[PDB]
């Protein structure tokens, strides 16, 4: 134990210092902490010793409930971290991960966007879905449909899970307005073989069961921009125009709706 | 050309069955008009716009615009969410001028010294009449010697203060200025309140005529207020001002030689604290070269100063004890005067305050590097960046699908001679934006006008005269029975002037510090 | 698995393609759009996983751990006719067969002796029976000097020149190299085959059917 | 594809969902009831 401090001491190179943890490897987390911190301060920017140093630390300081000094210790060495590893995804996984132990909402929102403005714009996809993950955990969708706008502006083919969350989080409107502008585009995947029938008959079913919810668009002018797209399977969205009409209450046009239906 | 398609749809609906001629075909003259008239289809088509967006007028100002229910509701002494803490920088000269200024409330000062008792205030607002003010002082910016500008001098009176401090509360309010009150101050006064309330909210600010839009944006750089987030948009803009720019391309440039100067101001400072690393920095690196070379030093440096120890901290000890003593060799020498330890450690923060005045307007300018091209950085100004924007009614009806179609926002509307401003032209800068999510982000309207003024320049007398088309949105506002605040002490014109035009006005007085002066004493020579 | 396949970086240098892997042992670029960095340890080995698509001087570099991009010495030059390349001749010199012949063939290439096939052109040339060079001095197969002085003996004459690519020491071998396309065993017993090219037989054959009307020269070659 | 996903990204370095000041105070006012739900749920699984 002198010899090895001596040599970890006396050398530089990240394998040194790994071996000295190694060695010293028991419960000295205070001054395990303070060897943590002279070894960074001599030795910046190496990433197996700061992956190492995080790694340890979220793992050592577990015995803190919510809110600690030891907790705000964690995140100043994060972003301490995220001085010279920034352009690294991993740590900001780690710290997102960590986040989302904690309990923060808008601090992980910011360092969530700190973590995009980092990566330039070839690593958003190691980062992206566990802000994905970050809004379908939180119910309340006024973040959530500016971070899936954010989503939807940088790969476009991800439309399926934002109609999915505003069929799950009550935002029928936007829903509607976000299927109609996906089922009418020409190249779009779906990632699930729909064949441009189910989203057609979906988007029309969320129409027709909640009117009321839906007051910008034209649900008239969709159905039958539909109906005029199919030439095979016109039944089912004749039905959902009628629906519409009759959870809009307009029963005589409901059966209007069904007598064009027979005639066309 | 773009042809009118509901006439071209027209056209083809009557020529194949009624058999007329065709009017597309048959074309022997064209017609080009002058310029600032030919926006009228702008104009039909910002109308057009706002009928087919259902929603945008909000439920607290529909009652109001359509004028029915009742008229004092758009008042601020109605409204649940009313701002309490206002603050005021240069609005009141001295503490007897905010107690002579306030009649019918009571001051209650926090503070007994009137030694401390000097501008800034903090007035927190609602026995009842009771306004909870605290003298407070500007943060140290530095000690460079030019970071103050000139502030307001003028003193106004209690309507003229009541006006603005119903124009920091939210929702509709008025300023009637006859000529001679001098409502240009309580305007600019209002601009500047509001940027230094709320820095993050945008005020848009319109006005008809361009050389009064141009006296109104002059005044604005006698003030406290930074020229970053000004921005005039329209072919109005030849003013007297000095250093011109004020556009989409001419406000980013600027933001582009702010980032510049302050990156060379990062790289002298890490030339200072001897930080490897001769590369030039970006923002993302300077934020980071902060957070890890000037916050841990300055935790350092706090730490072996104790300034939350158990003893006092020796004055000298800041002197030696500060890391940037060679950073500002550009500031006249000594920084630290060495007269009390507080007085050191205020300058010591007012350098740090300075330092990360700089930082965070790098982090500001870190979105500004983060796009590539220059209609994105335009767009990042007019939406995010510029906190103030002047507008005229026919450039903004001009750019109205511009603005929406680059996602422009705003936080309070302001227009100046609401008289010389139509009703149409007062509508449409009301709706330059549309709420998304069911959230709407106006909070303040504020009409600075005169309803005895003048009709705005209509070219046929029939329709000013018959239809009644001259007749403002202030003028009517008045006249459906919405309380006004009647400005009553001139500041400008002679006593014995205004007492030939005060019968207009609802209680037209005269301002005695004004008319005291050596110029209002004698009269005119020969007569 | 520890060696990558970074590609999409010959502007790069292998400071700047191990300063982002760095603990990176071994960093060789390929004279192509390639690269190749390998970690001693286990943890830093797992970079493909880790920071793929980093940025490489303002360019994005896709890692990917796996011998996609890419014991006897290959001697890679770009044999280039006139001054258009007529395909890179990884020449793998057989040191199994004449470890002499074949390490002069590898140095020649490398250009480690400050003289060889890095910037000499075959001057002796002949429609599939030989192709001969690396004369760095005469630029004829007149001159040249190995490693024992301006002539040295053949190592071993093991190996024959049965196909395509298959690389001898021309003449008593000093610096002069034949790469031969065809059968030459009628020269076998004075020319000892120190090659056989696995990769860049089509260049051989490429250098063959233009051999000299053009100058047959590699300007770029290694190890 | 790079410069084809660099075609265009406005509002996405999260710079104007702050802008609007509706969803500022709202994620602090989940935050503190997420907060107070992991106190007493690390509390319940501190004895066991």
């Amino acid at each position: 134990l002198p010899y090895e401090e001596e040599i970890m001491r006396n050398q530089f190179s990240v394998k040194c210092w790994l071996r000295y943890i190694e060695f010293k490897q028991g419960a000295p987390k205070p001054r395990l902490n303070q060897l943590y911190e002279r070894a960074l301060k001599l030795l910046p920017c190496s990433y197996k010793l700061w992956y190492r140093y995080l790694k340890a630390r979220r793992a050592q300081v577990k015995h803190r409930c919510v809110t600690d000094p030891a907790y705000e210790d964690v995140n100043n060495c994060h972003e301490r971290a995220f001085v010279f590893m920034h352009k690294m995804p991993r740590l900001w996984l780690d710290y997102c991960q960590f986040l989302m132990d904690q309990g923060r909402v808008t601090h992980t929102r910011r360092t969530f966007d700190r973590a995009l403005r980092a990566l330039p714009i070839t690593q958003h996809s190691r980062i992206w879905p566990l802000y994905l993950r970050f809004l379908r955990s939180h119910p309340l969708p006024e973040t959530a449909v500016r971070g899936y706008r954010r989503f939807l502006k940088l790969s476009p083919e991800s439309a399926e899970e934002y109609i999915e969350y505003l069929k799950s989080s009550d935002r029928l409107d936007e829903a509607a307005q976000r299927l109609a502008t996906v089922v009418n585009d020409e190249r779009f995947v779906s990632k699930a073989g729909k064949s441009n029938y189910q989203l057609w008959h979906e988007l029309c079913d969320l129409i027709s069961q909640n009117p009321d919810k839906v007051q910008s668009l034209n649900v008239d002018a969709i159905i039958r921009g539909g109906l005029t797209r199919f030439t095979d399977q016109l039944g089912k969205l004749w039905c959902s125009l009628a629906d519409y009409y009759i959870r809009s209450g307009h029963f005589e046009k409901a059966r209007d709706v069904y007598e064009e239906a027979i005639r066309t | 050309v773009f042809l009118d398609p509901n006439q071209y749809q027209q056209d083809m609906t009557n020529t194949i069955q009624n058999g007329a001629e065709d009017v597309y075909e048959t074309f022997n003259i064209i017609m080009r008009r002058k310029p600032k008239e030919n926006n009228f289809k702008a104009v039909l088509e910002t109308i057009r716009n706002l009928m087919n967006t259902d929603c945008v007028v909000p439920d607290w100002l529909h009652d109001i615009i359509l004028g029915y229910g009742d008229p004092s509701s758009a008042h601020y002494s109605k409204m649940p969410n009313q701002i309490a803490t206002l603050d005021f920088n240069d609005t009141f000269l001295s503490i007897e001028h905010l107690k002579a200024s306030f009649p019918g409330h009571n001051v209650k000062v926090t503070v007994e010294d009137p030694a401390l008792q000097i501008p800034p205030f903090r007035i927190t607002f609602p026995e009842a009449k009771t306004l909870i003010v605290e003298p407070h002082v500007i943060p140290n910016r530095g000690p460079y010697p030019y970071n103050q500008p000139k502030r307001n001098t003028i003193q106004f009176t209690h309507t003229q203060i009541e006006a603005i401090r119903a124009g920091m509360q939210p929702g509709l309010t008025m300023v009637v200025g006859p000529p001679g009150t001098g409502k240009t101050d309580v305007a600019v006064q209002i601009i500047s309140n509001i940027y230094h309330n709320f820095p993050e909210q945008r005020t848009l600010i319109v006005t008809h005529s361009n050389q009064a839009l141009n006296q109104l944006f002059e005044k604005i750089m006698a003030l406290d207020i930074d020229e970053r987030h000004l921005l005039r948009l329209g072919h109005g803009e030849e003013e007297l001002e000095t250093e011109k720019d004020f556009s989409r391309y001419g406000r980013v440039n600027y933001v582009l030689a702010r980032r510049i100067e302050l990156l060379e101001e990062v790289k002298r400072l890490q030339k200072s604290l001897g930080v490897p690393g001769d590369a030039s920095y970006t923002c993302e690196t300077a934020g980071y070269f902060f957070l890890y070379q000037v916050m841990s030093r300055w935790e350092e440096y706090i730490s072996k100063v104790k300034n939350k120890g158990s003893t006092l901290p020796d004055v000298t000890e800041v002197s030696t004890f500060f890391p940037f003593h060679e950073y500002f060799a550009n500031a006249p020498q000594p920084i630290f005067k060495g007269r009390s330890y507080e007085e050191d450690m205020e300058i010591a923060e007012g350098c740090f305050r300075h330092i990360k005045k700089i930082f965070t307007q790098l982090e500001e300018f870190r979105a500004s590097e983060l796009l590539r091209s220059g209609l994105d950085r335009s767009k990042y100004l007019l939406v995010k960046e510029a906190k103030i924007i002047a507008m005229t009614c026919t450039h903004a009806a001009l750019k109205r699908h511009d603005l929406v179609k680059l996602g422009f926002k705003y936080d309070n509307i302001l227009m100046e001679e609401a008289a010389q401003i139509l009703e149409i032209e007062t509508f449409i800068p009301l709706l330059l934006q549309n709420p998304q999510d069911g959230f709407s982000r106006l909070k303040r309207w504020i009409m600075i006008g005169d309803h005895h003024q003048l009709p705005p320049v209509i070219k046929n007398m029939a329709f000013q005269k018959y239809s009644n088309m001259e007749q403002s949105l202030f003028t009517r506002f008045v006249r459906v029975g919405v309380p006004t605040v009647d400005l009553d002490a001139q500041g400008r014109a002679r006593a014995s002037l205004c007492n030939l035009y005060n019968w207009r006005y609802k209680n037209l007085g005269n301002l005695p510090h004004v008319q005291l002066l050596p110029e209002f004493s004698t009269a005119n020579a020969g007569l | 698995k520890r060696v990558l396949y970074v590609g999409g970086l010959e502007e790069v240098d292998d400071k700047v393609l191990h300063a982002a892997f760095i603990g990176d042992i071994t960093d060789i670029q390929i004279p192509l759009d390639y690269e190749t960095e390998k970690h001693r340890g286990f943890a830093f080995v797992e970079f493909e996983l880790a920071e793929d698509a980093a940025a490489a001087i303002d360019n994005m570099n896709e890692s990917e751990l796996f011998g996609r991009t890419i014991s006897n010495p290959q001697v890679y030059m770009d044999i280039k006719i006139g001054n258009k390349p007529a395909g890179r001749i990884q020449m793998l010199l057989r040191s199994d067969v004449v470890p002499m012949t074949a390490e002069n063939f590898r140095c020649l290439c490398t250009h480690e002796k400050g003289f060889g096939f890095k910037g000499s052109s075959f001057h002796r040339i002949i429609p599939q029976f030989m192709c001969q060079g690396g004369d760095f001095t005469n630029h004829n197969g007149t001159g040249g000097k190995s490693i024992y002085g301006k002539k040295f003996d053949d190592e071993n004459f093991i190996l024959k020149h049965t196909g395509p690519g298959l690389l001898s020491m021309a003449n008593t071998n000093g610096s002069q190299f034949f790469l031969t396309c065809d059968k030459t065993d009628w020269l076998d017993g004075k020319h000892v085959v120190f090659g056989e090219v696995t990769e860049g037989l089509d260049v051989l054959r490429q250098i063959e059917a233009q051999g000299p009307k053009q100058k047959v020269i590699i300007a770029d070659c290694g190890e | 594809r790079a410069e084809l996903m660099k075609a265009i990204d406005f509002e996405y370095y999260g710079y104007l969902d702050e802008d609007d000041g509706v969803i500022v105070p709202l994620e602090q006012e989940y935050e503190k009831k997420l907060r107070a739900e992991l106190v007493e749920k690390w509390k319940a699984e501190r004895e066991a």
